[PDB]
Parts: structure tokens; C-alpha cells; sequence
RNA sequence: UAGGAUGGGGUGUGAUAGGUGGCACGGAGAAUGGAUUCUCAGGGAUGGGUUCGAUUCUCAUAGUCCUAGGCUCCGAGCUCG
């Protein structure tokens, strides 16, 4: 990964940052796109010269879209984009023994961040992976996408944000099928429960030696991998 | 260039030439001893011009003038049907094109034995239930390989077929092979699905009969006839159908049809019609 | 007119088969010989009749005009409306001797257009006769020349140039510019005017051939003198391209006939068919005696100034490049022929099996197909050799005697000079028409041998008197070489008609050195009759002819030694037999054992029939089969039924061809 | 059985919910057909007779819905079952790099709007509705049933959005299954294969064959009859619940 | 509907199978109980009456299963559904820190999964002889794979593998059988005897699946959302 | 890391099992190649070195791999990882109505012994090893790897059997992972698909051909080595568990 | 064995002793609201030949369909010439 240069959707925290960190440990080049009044900034101070912090809200097509040209500005290309921005809400759909239906303005937040955000990032950031000289291997780029197992198995009251995140699941393999020809990689990791075995909760570090794996090995695509410890 | 002066020539002649001419259709123009052999290949030539000059002036002529899935190209299908083809060779009934008749084969015959054999594959590709098409006695070197991988080009090397230089008596038990040929004995009274068809890629216009029969019984192997005369009235007509229309009956038989519904790609001019 | 014509030798002159020419052109054809075995020389060599116009003969002679009845009989079968003849003025009366054992014209019309009538003239070629008057109403000394003119061809159109002053080209509208131009008349004034050769290429006048027979010296001098030959000989209008002579060598080498050919001029062909040819006329009966004589050596024996000898299927081109042309000539290779029995599945094993198994009368069939003459099987002959100094003749079909050359070569003089007696049973086409070329050879070889010139004795049914009497007073002298005895006297309950029969019949029981002689009437048609001899040996040969199982036969014929049935048609159309007036096999062999013979012959094999009839469960070891050529003697018969196995090998193809043919019937009939 | 059931029918004008509707009505249930206003719905529901009512309505309008909502509720007097046939399809690729055209936004967003939020807009007020009911014998309040496809487990080229809503769909089937599960209220998936329905019998003889090809068992596209076939079964087996039922044929959706 | 209809129900003599055979027959279709000959089910026979008859076969042998078979055809002549209820469980742990023993293993397996082949390659060995309806089907093909076949329990190791391979190869079979005109589907029954599932509605989902023409490849959770 | 453990790889003397040694035998692991005797696994053992062992036994038979497991015992001391890729395949339909042919029940027995029965004996024999080693840090104290091709989800025509095992092997891969969970022990599934195995030579080479063409990315057969690299990684990362990993590219298979 | 009828090698059909026109459908390869662009196959049985130009004009080979039969010459009137 030395020398790469990286894109980390929600990169001022948790498994975006987890990532950054990792990667550019590691001889990679990272650019943190995350909200302007994020705290990010102090952690591309942090990792030195080889980091860049991008203010981009990812609803909006002109924010990512400078800081993708900051990025094309700093480093001139992009190998790598990692999505992990997002929240979550819990609130069941309807409650009879208390009458109280979930709001949608709830549920359009949710989805804006989760969802749709991701699909805007892609669709951007391939504009971007379209300009790179083919890898030996034929590959122009790798975009990861994250989809927790509520995608799969939602607790009660996690209806928009399991929503998003099989959204997200389905997404997966029609956005492969587009960028194969192109030779982008789409893979997507379904974390559970991050900050029966390991019992523990899971650190941020094994999401981000997963995405170095799937950033090496060249055959993953269009797959989900359950990194939950199977609970 | 003498012969490109001699064109030059005839045309000045008015007669019906070609108004050009590449180098190696000149050399093919050479190989022709008599001269009414040098004027069809010529009237070909101009027939293709002319045609082809017509088509285009009617290209230019007509230019005067919530969907839930993308346009599904004709890619998408050729993969589909490549699906089914690699089935096909895995687990689908055998039927063997039996080569090694180039020597008998004017090029003209050999032309046309070789867009047979493409409209046959083709047919095949699009059936529900393909056979296993062997290409037998195929020679690498030969006139129809060379010929094969100039009509498919890149295409060759990825058909789903087996191509082999050995016959097919190398490859299957001699009991099970059924050589076809309109001048057996033997009527064909069902489609059997334990045994292997043999059908020769030969193309001759009816002119050398006996060809396929004189190879099956230097053998040992069986032959048969398909029942032309019995199920279907008869009148002016070879009884040598083409490839594609044998592939295409023996595909209607597999399926589970009748007689009377596999013979309906018998050309209508050749038959009346059913008893 | 046609753009192509050109000449073909179907017979070459060899003493077996005379000879004939065939002039082909796109609208028209011609032949000029209708002479003995003709007929079945152009069936194997593939000569299409269907649009056979006219045919010329050149002299009235039975060596010329023999095989005229067989062409007379397929042309009707071929469904021509008219066929008209050329030739001497005679042939209206031999026309009307045909019909007595003929019908009269049935159906087709036939026309003569004699010497002495006008010239004919076609779109393809101009025919003028000769005539020609030896030296020293039949008349003996007439000879008939022809000589053909082509029609002129207009000359090629020059298109390269005619763009030079402006015509068009690749249009219709110079169609009739074509025409006029074509035709010697100047295009109009197109801004100026322009004339034949300007634009055209000069007219060819036609090449002329002549085709002349001369069978004897007396015939030079008239040839010489005649003026008509003259008017073409010597000039420079459209020299004649070729001349074909038909005489014996003995007249071409005088000096006066050869000066005469030269005189024709340097670039003049010359094609000759004389006696001197070299060349096989029959390749399947060749290929046949090779094949069969692997098996049995004895019972199948082996047959036998510039210019141009004749070959068979030579040709010469006429409108085109007038070059000759060697690409249909026969070629006779005997290794071939023992190469391809020997690849037989079967045929080779049998016959190393047959061999490790293991004198006067002798029989030769020299025929046994039926009425029509077939490749393979000419018409019904059978040659007996009672004595090494006599012989008889059991039935005389057209072409015997041709057979009867090839199958004994040079020796054939020597036979014909023991030969006593021939036999006459029943008036058919097939049955005897031979006769009168066997007189004529008879007489030429008994002079070569020396022998004193004896009548032959002829016994034959009394309508046949009407047949050559007619044909000796119009045509040809013939009946002063026979002495004719009506078949009726050697009946069982005959009587002595006149003192003058009894001393021919007993001379005949000298001569042949029989000890008896008998015939019967068998039931085919009026005055049919069979026949018996007994030697003083003690052996009895029965011929019946044409019949079906008969009793007054049976009752004659009884323990005879071998007899020779007529076997037509088979066990599966014994109603068709019957209506046509034929024996099927089992009816032959029904008949063979209650006639208690020694051994049972069978002819006479129909024209559906190839090569072999059905050799049925039935055939036990008395029955045999026979073939042309074939050679058999009294101590050959244990050894014929051990034959069966070989034959049927060698003749694999055929008999399953044939019962593919009878399938196919079958099938257009379950098809109706 | 289904006699005297009350069902309320979202994109009932057209495709499964009308044949689903033609079928409940048929044996006997009551129907009302939800859609668009200026759909084609009301000829359909007086075709069906007096048991049925036309309803205007945007499923992506809360107060649409609940003025419907109000209408059943006055017409009949209660729900007891609801079908989401209601939907859009868009087909784009996200971004084609031979001519530079890139997925655009609004498409995706519409698309969420009419599939997977109108969906859950729905599935909440009718729930709301049901949660009224007088519980039958055996806990069960009211049976909602949800169209998926099979684009939601295999999408093909250019079905981003469409796939992305119907995964979200098959996502959320068994969470709210959950959370109405203490009610009595089931919550069913069905995930359809290709259907005769209008959004497939627009497109050209050649493609639909195509496409009929492609189903291994029964080689033909699905017939809506059978999916209201289906819809009776789920509403009248009472074990069968937060589940998706894939009828297909058995295809798998090459790329 | 499935009047009419033949059916050869597996392990019939008791449970989902009987109570399968009891809702057919009462629909008007035929049954035949496929089961141990200990088991019982010749009374569960004359109890449905004429309709219905015992074949006493162990589905883990094919003489036993062809001889069932030969029997059905002689008494109804046809063979148009099969439904597979026959099977038996373990919950010993793979491994307890003690070893899972291998002859159970094998036992399940062979019960579970090898009976189900075999009765499978059998009865389409039959339903290949029918002729095909209006809509082209040959017969219906019935599997049980227990929700375990995705989600496990502890000690279930063997019965999970075992309705997880039936689960597995419930698509290539459909697969397989697809152009002969045969469906194959799969139902996954929970917790059976809020409360555990009748087996009554697993008959009529059965029923169901018969009916309905479409359904095809597909595995069902009647699992009440557990 | 990897350095210092030790690995036994079944089906070692070829194929994955033999990419997997390569790459822990390079990163400094000892490996036992756990294969028949009839295979060349000994000559593998010795061109790869000191680190790596053959030991001959037959995986359907329990005396035979007790005395593998007994002799890797006592060379290493120890066992730490184990991968399953022995496996066998067969290609034969489950009825044939045209010809008239069934699958027997000798060779469905027989491949599912191989693939399914000897899986579990391996796991159930190793684990008796496994659980004598002291943990390591985070409570770890083996790691068991299984290979379950992407026939036990869409499985071809003819491949009935494999597909069974498989199936079978992706079904049980959670229950042992909720079994030897309070032990420590993590089970993993690869589904590699279409390798550089020998199982992608039986067929003809055109068929090979098209399959690698259809995979959408690499449109290439795998490459062990990746296989081996994605091992690493799954025996570095203690937070995979019970869980399946397709490796294909994104292929999905049509019948 | 003979005579005729005729042969569109992807399928239906025309311009019919010579100049004119072919039309509609189908197939192979490589790329994009069911259409488009390029490319491949375009010998009206096979092989010779003629004409300024041949599908139609001629021959040879092969396939295919249909169809293939028999005595009066004159008066005595079973025999006579
Ligand atoms: N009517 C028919 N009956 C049986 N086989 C036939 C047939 N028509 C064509 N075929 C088969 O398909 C191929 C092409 S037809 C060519 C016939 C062959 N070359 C010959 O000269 O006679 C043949 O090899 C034949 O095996
Ligand atoms: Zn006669
Ligand atoms: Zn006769």
C-alpha cells in the first residue's frame, strides 16, 4: 500500500479513522472527507504531511466533489475509498401500548446519511478512480462500503437504520456489475457491535487490517463479510 | 497486373466485372484453369459489389428521415446462451460433425460448408437443450481450420465445442455411433437419446453420393436414414437436407416432438406435404 | 445456327462391330451406319437417342443396315414422333419386309428421303447425296457418299474498339446495331457512317466433311470421275475439313485413290475405320470374362499421304478450334479388372475354397438376354459343338456373330466352316435376326479356309421364306447361299411333303452326324416350335424356346440329358408370365424335374434383369444359370452347383441393387 | 378463510395489487385500492362492485394516506389486511466511463421515495389502524404483506437505485415483523420474479421472450394471478411471518 | 386444487407426514404412508380410510424405497407429489472440554440427508412417467430442512449439517429436474410439538405449495420469525 | 503474525493445500502436508524443507488421521491452524428422463463421505488437540479453516452431491463456531470457487476458459496464492468467526 | 434400362431466347426506449462452352419426381403357298 492514496468517507472518527491511521502507518497516502466542523482536522495534523483533511457534507454532490479536486490537487489520483460516515436511531416503527408511530423526518435522516451519502460518494469518487492507469492486475481502484449485520438481523426499533443498512447490502453487487468493466472493486463489510467469540467488543484496528486484506487481495469483489465475531 | 490489364479489359468490354480488385482475390482469381471458371469467379466479385454499393444508398436514403432494466444487448443473451452451452458440453447429448472430407471439396463447396456450419452452431447455441458438437478429423493445418477461425476470428478460440484432430471412433464406444446419411438402408423410426450421432460436414450439391456411406460401412459402425418419404409426401427435392436443417430437426426430436412438427424445417418447396 | 458441331466414332470398323460415325450439333443429329451390334455399342457408350432426327445410311447392305430393326423398335419406345432415313431409294420395299414379323408402323411415322430426291437442308448443316455406280429394283453396284455443308457464322462483334467511335455499350439499343452489322449491313449515320469490317469481324464460311466408303477396287474410278466432288475438291471456297474413308486397306494403298485424297489439299484430315483397328469395343463384357475366369479357367475362357487410324469414341471438333481429340478414348486394362474382384468382401476367400474342392459335346451361350438388347447381355444365341468338324446354331439373334468373333478370335473362320445347320424356333426380334450376317461371314470365311462353297441348311418356320424373300428381291442376293427346310417336316406326326425335303432333312442327319433330329410346337405364338437331338453316343439335348410348362413337351422330352428353359421372370410375377406368354423358375424347375434331366439350363432372362436372376432355396444341384461366353461340357456338371458361392460374391452390388429397385416399386405403389 | 376480511390495497389500479384485489373481491374480501389520483383506478373499482372503493392517494404523503385511511375506516369499519404493490423502477448505471454520464441524484432519490419510503409510510399507519382491532382468535390483529423483488439479493447493470430499495425493503422485512409481532400484526415478503406485469409487457416481443427464457421452471413470466394466489395463502396460514418468500421459478439474475 | 391428486409422504405414520396425509385425503387427494414398519402406521392407514394405505420401506435402503413405489403405483397407478418428513436428530456437542461420537454422526446424516437422495432420485424415477398438465409440471418435490440449517444450536452440529445440505442442494436438483417438469422446494420447520407450530399449518402450507404453480427452488422459513 | 505457528493443512500435497504451505512455510510457519499415500505428498515435504512433514492418511478413516495428528504432535509439538481442502467432486445429473440413467447411491455416498463426513471427523479430531494448548493473549486457541465451494449456494446442474457436502459444510460452519466458542477454537469457511485446483481440469479447457471470462473482475481462474494470502489474513484477524467468505470475483452462477 | 419434369445448400418468391429489378424474412463477428454504425456470408444444381452481354442457349455428371404393351400378308374362312 505504499505510495496509495486513499479517500475515508467519515474519516475524523471511529472506522474511518481507525483506517487513516492504520494505512498510512503502513507508507499509504489518506484524505479524510468528513463534515466541516468535524475534529478532524486535528488528526490530519496528526498523521503528518501525508494527510489531508477535505471538508465535504456527503449528501451534497459540490461538497465531494472539491474535495475530490483537493485531493486530485495534493496526491493526483485516487486507489483507494472507504466508506464508514453514518448514525443511528432506534425507535420502533409503531407502539401500540403507548401509540407513538416513528417520524419520517427521522427516517429521511437516517437514510440521507446512510445511504444515499454512500451511493454519492461512489458514484463521485469513480469519476475520480476512472482517470488512474490500469494496475498490472487490470485494477483501476477498490471502493469499500460498510453495512452492520442489522442489515441482516435487526434488533426492535432499528427499522430505518436496518433499512439503510440492507440498502447498502443490495447495493453491493449491481455497483460491482457497473464498475467491472471500468476494473473498480465494490466489497462491503458488515461490522457488529464496534467501539460467544471474542466476547469482547470489537476494536477498530481489526476493521481496519480487514480493509487493508481486501485492499491487497486482488480477487474480493461483490461480496459481504460478516466481521461480528458471530454473536 | 497483366490480369488487372485483362480486367481492365472486360470491363472496357462492358461486361460484368468487378470495378476492383484486391491482391489476394487476384491470386484467387488465378486459381481457375478454365476461363468460364475465371468469368463466374468475376460475376461473383461484381454481384457482391453491387449489392453492396445498393445497400449502401439505401442506408443513406432512410438516414433522410420507469423502465426497470437497461437495454438488454445482444451480449447479454450470447452470455446466457454461453451458459447453456457450457452445460451443454458438460452433460448434453453428443453430436459429431464428422471432418476430414477437404479433399473432395471444390473452395466454393468448401465456402459454403463452412457458413453452414456457422448458421448450424448458431442454431444451436439458442436451443433450449444443445448438443455437444465435435468437430472430428479436423485438421489444424487444413483448409476449413484456416477458413473456420478467419469467419469466427477471436471468436475461435472461445466457441463451446470440442475440436480435435482424432475421429470419432477414438472417442466413443463403436456399438452407440449412428453415421446419418439419406442412402441408408435403415429407417429411422425414433430419436434415441443413448446413442451418438455422426453427421459428415460435407457439401456437395448431391454430386458424389454414397460418401458418408462408403466411410460408415469401412467401418463397423452403425447408420441409419431419417424417414423423409414415409411421414411427409415427397416431389422434387434432394434428400440431402442442409446442416443447419438437420441440426434443427434433430433438436425438435430431442425436445420431445413429434414427426410431424420436426419436419417442418424440411424447405416447403421441396414437399407437398404430410400423409 | 449452332456454335458448336463436332464428330464421333462410335464403332471403328473391326470385323466384330463395322462401322459408324455420329455427327452431333445443338439442333440436330446425325448418324451414318445402322449396321449389327450398333444398337448396343451406344447404350454402353452412353449415346443419347431421344433427339436422333435423321439417320443415313451409306450402302444397302446387311453389314451396314443389321441393326436397323432394333433402332427402329427403341426410337418408338423413345416416343419420337418422325424419324426419317437417307439413303439409297430401296429402303421403302426393306421398310416393308420389316413389317411382316414386325408390326405395321405402330404409332411412329417413319419417311425416306432417297439419292435421287433434293437436297435437305437443316440450321446446322446442308446435306447433299452422292450416288455412285460400280464397275460392271435391286441393284448391287450402288454406293452412297455423303458430303455436308455448314451454315455460315457470322463474325464476333468488336466491342474494345467500338467505344473508339462512340457506340454504346452494356444497352439494349445495340441490339439491332448488332444485328445489321452482323448481318453485312452498315449502321446508319450515326454523325457518320460506319461498315462491316470497321467494327466486325469477317465471316467464316463453314468447314465442309465427307464421309466415303469404298468396299472394293471397282469403286475407285467412279469416285475419281465423279464431277459433283470435283466442285469442291478443286477450289478455295471453303476447303472441306475432313474427309472420313471406310475401306479395306487393300484400296487404300492403290496409287489412284491416294493421289485422289491428297488432292484435297494440305490442311484436309483424313479419318479411316478400315479392318485393321485395334481397340476393345465392349469394356463391360471384357471386364466381365476377365472377372468370371479367375474362378473356372476352362468354362469361362478369355476373349480376344497422311492419315488416321480410327479408334472407338474418337472424336473431331468442327466449329470451334479444329483440332482432334483424344479424351474419351477407351482404355482396356486387365490388371485393374482382377484388382477389383480381388477387394470383393467375399469373392476372394470362396474362390481359394472352391479350388482345393477338386472333350465332346461342348456348349457355348453366346446370348441370353431377351428383347431388348442390354449392356451386359446381348440377344438369344447358343452354339453347339456336336463334332471337331460340325457345329449348329440353336438361334441367331442380331449381333451373334460379333459375339461369336471375340469369343474365339482368329479361329472364328474355322468355326463357321463346321458349321452345319442353324435352328429357327420362333419369329421374334430377338429370336432371329442375326441370320443373314452369319451367311455372309459364313461365305467369307469358307473361302479363306479353301473349303468347297456348300449351301447352309436353314430349318425355321415357313413365315420367315416371306422375310428374306423380300429382303433377297429388293435389297440383298442372299438366297443363293441356302437351302431352306420348313420346320413342320421334322415334326413327330409329320409327312413327307415333297421327295426334295427328305433328302435336305436326311443330308442335315449326315452331315451334323445325328442320329435323329425332332421338333415340337411349344405354346408362345403361331409356329413356335422346339427341338430334339439324339446322338449315336446316346446323349439328348431339348431346347424349348419362348413357352410356359407345357405337357406335349414333358411327354417328348423325357430323360433327356441336359435342356435349356427359358427363365424370364421370377416366383413373385407368375400372373405377368403368364399374360406375356413366358416361364417364371419355379415354373422351369417345376418342369425340370418331371422332365427327369440330367442338368437344367435356364436363358432368356428379362430386361428388368442385370446380371443374375433370384437363385431361390429351390435350386438344387441339376439347375444351373447361365451367362454370355460361358463354356459348358457334360463333366462340368458336379462341378457347377459348387459355382454358386463365388458368383454370388462377385455379383454382390448388383443383386442388392436389384432388390432396391424392387423395393422401390413396392414403395411408389404402398405410397399411392 | 378470507370471507368478509376488509383489505387495504396499495397500487391497486394496476399490476399485482388490482390482481390481488380482483381475486379477494372475488372471494368474497373487500378491497380498497390505494393510488395515485390521476391513475386509471376508478373504472377498476367499479368494476369490482360496491365492496370496493377507489382511494386517492400519495404513498408518500403521510396525510394522503391517513384521509384514505380515514375513508376505509369510515367505509368499512376496520383493516384487516394490507398489500404493498406500489413502486417505481429506474435503470441507470452509476457511471459509464466510455461517455462520462454519471448516475444522477434526483433518479436515486426518487426511486427511495416511491419503493422504500413510501413503503414504510404506509406499513406505519396501517399498522396504526390495525392496532385498534379487536384481536382474533389466536392473537393475530391484521396480516401487511410487502413486494420485494429478486433485484434485491442479485442486481443486474443500471438497477443501482432499484436494487438499493428493494434490499432496503428486504432489510427491514424482520425488524418491524418484530416490533409488530406483540401486537398481532404478521409481516410478510414476497420477492417476485419476472411478472407480466405493465412494467414488463411494454417492452418489445423479443426481450419479453428473452425473459420468459430465462426462468428455469415454469419457462414463462409469473402471472399476477399467481402472486394473488400467494398473497390468500400467507393471509390464511397464520405461522408464516417476517419472512421472504422468493417466487421466481427459480431464476437467478445474470449480470 | 388437489383433489385427485397421489401422494407419497415419507415417514407418514406420524407427526408433520401424518398430519400432511390427514389434510390431503380429507382435500380429496391420495396418500401413501412410506415409514417404518414398527411405527405403527397401518392403524394411521385404516383410520383415513380407503384412500390411503401403509408401505412399510427404511428410507436409507433403495430396495425398500423401489418396493414402496412398485406398491403405490400398483394400488394408484401415479405418483404426482412427495413430501420428505422423515428424520432423526442428536444434540450431542462437537467437541466438550469429550468428542462427538462418529457413528450418531453418521446415523443423522444418512437418515436425514442420504433418505432424502434417495427418495428423491426415486420418486422422480416415477414422476418422470406422468404426463404433463396444461401448465407442464410432472410433480412436486417436498423437503424438510429445519431453520437450523442457518442459524444452529449448540450441539446441533450434525443436524444442522444435515438440513443445511438438504438446503444446499434444494437449488441444483431444481436445477437438475427443471426440464423434465418437476418443482423442488424446501420448507424449514421451527419449533413444533408464541406458542410452537401446529403441524396442521405446515400441512396447509404444504397444500399451499402444491397449488400454487410458480413456486420453484425456493426454501421457506415457517418459522414464526424465531 | 503468522511466525511460530503451526499448521495442518489437509489435501497439502497439491492445489490450495499446497499454496497455503508455500505461503506459512515461507512466512516462517511449520506445516504437516495431511494427504493419501498414494499422492506425491512426500516429495512436496522435501522440496519445501525442514518445516514442512507428510503424513500419509486417509481423511474418512479415524485411525488414520489420529495417527497424522499423533505425528505432528510429536514433531511441532503443537497444532495452531488447520485448513480442510481435500474434497472430491463428481458430475453426474440426479435423474436423466432422456437417457434414462439415476445417480447411484455408491458415488453420492461416496463423495459426500470425502467431502462432508471427513470434514467433521477431521474437526472433531484435531479439536481433541487443540484444546491442550494453553491460550493465547485475547483468548484464542486455535484456528480451524473449511473450504465449501460456491456450489452449496448456487450450485450447477450435476453437481447435486458436491453441492450437498458443501451445503452441508456452510450449515454447520456456525453450529461448531457457537460449540468451541467457551474453548477458544474459531472456525472459517472459504468459498474460493473457480481455483487453480485440479477440479478445474477435469473439465475441457473451453469450458475453463468461458468460466474465467464470466467472473466480472479479475475476468481470470483464481490464483491460489490469493487463496493463501486470504488464510493469513483470516488467521491474523481474531474477529472473524462462523462466517462464510465468498472468493470468486463476484461470479454468480447460471445453470 | 429408357424417356420426359426439374434442381435458388438459410427460407419464400421475380425479368417469361439474351440488356431491365429484384423484393421481404433469417445468420456470423465487434461496439451503442428496441432503433443505429462498421465488418463477414451475397456464384438463381456441379463442371465445360457460346455470345457484345447466359438464370433463361448447349453438352456431360449426379440427386429427385412421373411413366414404361402386346403380329398380320391374300384368298381359301385348324392347314396351303
Ligand atoms: N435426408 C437425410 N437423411 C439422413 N442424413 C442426412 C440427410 N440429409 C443430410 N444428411 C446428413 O447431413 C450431411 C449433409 S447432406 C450431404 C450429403 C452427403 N455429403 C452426400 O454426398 O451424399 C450428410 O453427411 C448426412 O449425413
Ligand atoms: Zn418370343
Ligand atoms: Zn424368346
Amino acid at each position: 500500500v505504499k505510495g496509495l492514496v486513499a479517500v475515508i468517507t467519515g474519516g475524523a472518527s471511529g472506522l474511518g479513522l481507525a483506517t487513516a491511521e492504520r494505512l498510512v502507518g503502513q507508507g499509504a497516502s489518506a484524505v479524510l472527507l468528513d463534515l466541516p466542523n468535524s475534529g478532524g482536522e486535528a488528526q490530519a495534523k496528526k498523521l503528518g504531511n501525508n494527510c489531508v483533511f477535505a471538508p465535504a457534507d456527503v449528501t451534497s454532490e459540490k461538497d465531494v466533489q472539491t474535495a475530490l479536486a483537493l485531493a486530485k490537487g495534493k496526491f493526483g489520483r485516487v486507489d483507494v475509498a472507504v466508506n464508514c460516515a453514518g448514525i443511528a436511531v432506534a425507535s420502533k416503527t409503531y407502539n401500540l401500548k403507548k401509540g407513538q408511530t416513528h417520524t419520517l423526518e427521522d427516517f429521511q435522516r437516517v437514510l440521507d446519511v446512510n445511504l444515499m451519502g454512500t451511493f454519492n460518494v461512489i458514484r463521485l469518487v469513480a469519476g475520480e478512480m476512472g482517470q488512474n492507469e490500469p494496475d498490472q492486475g487490470g485494477q483501476r481502484g477498490v471502493i469499500i462500503n460498510t453495512a452492520s449485520v442489522a442489515a441482516f438481523e435487526g434488533q426492535v426499533g432499528q427499522a430505518a437504520y436496518s433499512a439503510s443498512k440492507g440498502g447498502i447490502v443490495g447495493m453491493t453487487l449491481p455497483i460491482a456489475r457497473d464498475l467491472a468493466p471500468i476494473g473498480i472493486r465494490v466489497m462491503t463489510i458488515a461490522p457488529g457491535l464496534f467501539g460467544p467469540f471474542p466476547s469482547r467488543l470489537g476494536d477498530p484496528a481489526e476493521y481496519a487490517h480487514l480493509v487493508q486484506a481486501i485492499i491487497e487481495n486482488p480477487f474480493l469483489n461483490g461480496e459481504v463479510i460478516r466481521l461480528d465475531g458471530a454473536i | 497486373a497483366a490480369t488487372r490489364e485483362f480486367i481492365e479489359m472486360w470491363r472496357l468490354l462492358g461486361r460484368e466485372v468487378p470495378e476492383h480488385i484486391t491482391e489476394e482475390e487476384l491470386k484467387t482469381l488465378m486459381e481457375c484453369v478454365s476461363n468460364t471458371a475465371k468469368k463466374k469467379y468475376l460475376k461473383y466479385l461484381y454481384t457482391k459489389e453491387k449489392v453492396k454499393k445498393a445497400r449502401q444508398i439505401k442506408k443513406e436514403m432512410k438516414a433522410a428521415a420507469n423502465f426497470l432494466f437497461l437495454r438488454l444487448w445482444d451480449r447479454n443473451m450470447d452470455i446466457a446462451m454461453g451458459w447453456k452451452g457450457a452445460q451443454a458440453m458438460q452433460f448434453g447429448q453428443p453430436l459429431v460433425f464428422d471432418m476430414a472430407y477437404e479433399n473432395y471439396m471444390k473452395r466454393k463447396e468448401l465456402q459454403n460448408t463452412v457458413s453452414q456450419l456457422l448458421e448450424s452452431e448458431g442454431w444451436n447455441r439458442r436451443n433450449v437443450d444443445p448438443f455437444h458438437i465435435y468437430f472430428c478429423n479436423l485438421k489444424i493445418d487444413g483448409a476449413l481450420h484456416r477458413e473456420l477461425v478467419k469467419r469466427y476470428q477471436e471468436k475461435w478460440d472461445k466457441l463451446l465445442l470440442t475440436s480435435t484432430e482424432k475421429s470419432h471412433v477414438d472417442l466413443f464406444p463403436k456399438d452407440s455411433i449412428i453415421y446419418l446419411t439419406a442412402d441408408s438402408p435403415n429407417v429411422m423410426t425414433t430419436f434415441r437419446h443413448d446413442k451418438v450421432y455422426v453427421i459428415g460436414s460435407f457439401v456437395d450439391k448431391s454430386m458424389q453420393p454414397g460418401t458418408s456411406l462408403a466411410k460408415a460401412k469401412r467401418l463397423n459402425l452403425a447408420t441409419e436414414c431419417l424417414p423423409l418419404d414415409k411421414y411427409l409426401q415427397w416431389e422434387i427435392g434432394n434428400k440431402n437436407l442442409t446442416l443447419d436443417q438437420m441440426i434443427r430437426i434433430l433438436l425438435c426430436l430431442k425436445n420431445n416432438g413429434n414427426w410431424q412438427e420436426a419436419l417442418q424445417f424440411v424447405p416447403k418447396r421441396k414437399h407437398t406435404g404430410f400423409l | 445456327g449452332p456454335n458448336t458441331v463436332y464428330l464421333q466414332v462410335v464403332a471403328a470398323g473391326s470385323r466384330d462391330s463395322g462401322a459408324a460415325l455420329y455427327v452431333f450439333s445443338e439442333f440436330n443429329r446425325y448418324l451414318f451406319n445402322c449396321g449389327e451390334g450398333v444398337q448396343r455399342l451406344m447404350q454402353e457408350h452412353k449415346l443419347k437417342v431421344a433427339r436422333l432426327d435423321n439417320i443415313f445410311l451409306t450402302r444397302m447392305h446387311w453389314s451396314n443396315v443389321g441393326g436397323l430393326s432394333g433402332m427402329i423398335l427403341t426410337l418408338k419406345e423413345t416416343g419420337l414422333p418422325k424419324c426419317v432415313l437417307s439413303g439409297p431409294p430401296q429402303l421403302e420395299k426393306y421398310l416393308e419386309a420389316i413389317k411382316i414379323f414386325s408390326g405395321p408402323l405402330k404409332g411412329i411415322e417413319l419417311a425416306v428421303r432417297p439419292h435421287s430426291a433434293p437436297e435437305y437442308e437443316d440450321e446446322t448443316m446442308t446435306v447433299y447425296q452422292i450416288p455412285i455406280h460400280s464397275e460392271q429394283v435391286r441393284d448391287s453396284s450402288l454406293v452412297v457418299a455423303f458430303i455436308c455443308k455448314l451454315h455460315l457464322k457470322r463474325g464476333n462483334f468488336l466491342v474494345l474498339k467500338a467505344k473508339e467511335m462512340g457506340l454504346p455499350v452494356g444497352t439494349a439499343a445495340i441490339a439491332p446495331i448488332i444485328a445489321a452489322v452482323k448481318d453485312g449491313k452498315s449502321i446508319t449515320h450515326e454523325g457518320r457512317e460506319i461498315l462491316a469490317e470497321e467494327l466486325c469481324t469477317p465471316p467464316d464460311p463453314g468447314a465442309a466433311f465427307v464421309v466415303v466408303e469404298c468396299p472394293d477396287e471397282s469403286f475407285i474410278q467412279p469416285i475419281c470421275e465423279n464431277a459433283t466432288f470435283q466442285r469442291y475438291q478443286g477450289k478455295a471456297d471453303a476447303p472441306v475439313a475432313l474427309v472420313v474413308h471406310m475401306a479395306p486397306a487393300s484400296v487404300l494403298v492403290d496409287s489412284r485413290y491416294q493421289q485422289w485424297m491428297e488432292r484435297f489439299g494440305p490442311d484436309t484430315q483424313h479419318l479411316v475405320l478400315n479392318e485393321n483397328c485395334a481397340s476393345v469395343h465392349n469394356l463391360r463384357s471384357h471386364k466381365i470374362q476377365t472377372q468370371l475366369n479367375l474362378i473356372h479357367p476352362d468354362i469361362f475362357p478369355l476373349l480376344t499421304v497422311p492419315m488416321v487410324q480410327g479408334e472407338c469414341l474418337l472424336k473431331y471438333q468442327l466449329r470451334p478450334r479444329r483440332e482432334w481429340q483424344r479424351d474419351a478414348i477407351i482404355t482396356c486394362n486387365p490388371e485393374e479388372f482382377i484388382v477389383e474382384a480381388l477387394q470383393l468382401p467375399n469373392f476372394q476367400q470362396s474362390v481359394q475354397e472352391y479350388r482345393r474342392s477338386a472333350q465332346y459335346p461342348e456348349i457355348i451361350f453366346l446370348g441370353t438376354g431377351s428383347a431388348i438388347p442390354m449392356k451386359i447381355r446381348n440377344v438369344s444365341a447358343t452354339l453347339v459343338n456336336i463334332s471337331p468338324d460340325t457345329s449348329l446354331l440353336l438361334d441367331c439373334g442380331e449381333g451373334t456373330f460379333g459375339q461369336l468373333c471375340r469369343h474365339y478370335g482368329d479361329q472364328v473362320d474355322r468355326v463357321l466352316g463346321t458349321l452345319a445347320a442353324v435352328f429357327v424356333s420362333h419369329l421374334h426380334a430377338n429370336h432371329h435376326t442375326g441370320l443373314p450376317s452369319i451367311l455372309l461371314q459364313r461365305e467369307r470365311a469358307l473361302a479363306s479356309l479353301g473349303k468347297p462353297l456348300h449351301p447352309l441348311l436353314v430349318v425355321a418356320p415357313n413365315q420367315l421364306k416371306a422375310w428374306l424373300q423380300q429382303y433377297h428381291n429388293q435389297c440383298q442376293e442372299v438366297l443363293h447361299h441356302i437351302s431352306m427346310i420348313p420346320a413342320k417336316c421334322l415334326q413327330e406326326g409329320a409327312e413327307i411333303s415333297s421327295p426334295a425335303v427328305e433328302r435336305l432333312i436326311s443330308s442335315l442327319l449326315r452331315t451334323c452326324d445325328l442320329e435323329e433330329f425332332q421338333t415340337c410346337l411349344v405354346r408362345h405364338c403361331k409356329h413356335a416350335f422346339g427341338c430334339a437331338l439324339v446322338h449315336t453316343s446316346g446323349w439328348k439335348v431339348v431346347y424349348s424356346g419362348d413357352t410356359m410348362p407345357c405337357e406335349a413337351l414333358v411327354r417328348m422330352g423325357k430323360d433327356a440329358t441336359l435342356l435349356i428353359h427359358e427363365a424370364t421372370l421370377e416366383d413373385g410375377l407368375e400372373e405377368e408370365a403368364v399374360e406375356k406368354t413366358h416361364s417364371t423358375t419355379s415354373q422351369a424347375i417345376s418342369v425340370g424335374m418331371r422332365m427327369n434331366a440330367e442338368f437344367i439350363m435356364l436363358n432368356h432372362f428379362s430386361q428388368r434383369y442385370a446380371k443374375v436372376p433370384l437363385f431361390s432355396p429351390n435350386f438344387s444341384e441339376k439347375v444351373g444359370v447361365a451367362f454370355d461366353h460361358m463354356k459348358v461340357c457334360f463333366g462340368d456338371f458336379p462341378t457347377m452347383p459348387k459355382l454358386i458361392p463365388p458368383l454370388k460374391a462377385l455379383f454382390a452390388g448388383d443383386i442388392e441393387e436389384m432388390e432396391e429397385r424392387r423395393e422401390k416399386r413396392e414403395l411408389r405403389q404402398v405410397r399411392a
